[PDB]
């Protein structure tokens, strides 16, 4: 998208709707620290299930 | 718990903010035009905020 | 007993992999509420990059 976006030429459309999935990084330190204390619960559902 | 979770988030999104206004500098006086300038502007939703 | 054993380095296997979670990962037990209760920082986090 973004080669051929150039390649053409214009405000891109795509580029335009999706704006923070391009322009911003992924974080997973906010994340897996509740993954792992979320673990144990997980496995306890899936094993009652 | 609680606070410490609030804290990284903030620090996360200021970093953020902080990063993209100094991408922003960059495109400053940019002519094109009668386009003299473009930004990126960046916000936080209220129903998040609160 | 080989079920114990085998169960034995499971263990350790969790242990390690969930001293490296979060937030940058550390002895986080005490240490998160440690770096805020002065004006400070952790230094791990610091070289997060």
């Amino acid at each position: 998208r973004l080669i051929e976006a150039s390649l053409y030429g214009g405000i891109s459309s795509a580029i335009t709707r999706s704006l923070r999935d391009y322009l911003l990084p992924e974080n997973s330190g906010v994340r897996k620290a509740f993954q792992d204390m979320e673990a144990a619960l997980r496995e306890n559902r899936i094993t009652l299930e | 718990s609680s606070k410490s979770v609030a804290n990284i988030i903030r620090k996360t999104i200021q970093r953020e903010q902080n990063r993209i206004r100094m991408l922003n500098q960059g495109l400053q006086a940019v002519s094109f035009g009668q386009v003299r300038g473009v930004r990126l502007n960046v916000n936080v939703r209220e129903s998040h905020a609160i | 007993v080989e079920r114990d054993e085998v169960a034995a380095q499971k263990r350790e296997l969790e242990k390690q992999i969930e001293r490296l979670s979060q937030p940058s990962g550390a002895e986080d037990s005490r240490m998160i509420a440690l770096a805020e209760r002065f004006g400070g920082v952790l230094l791990s986090e610091i070289y997060d990059d």
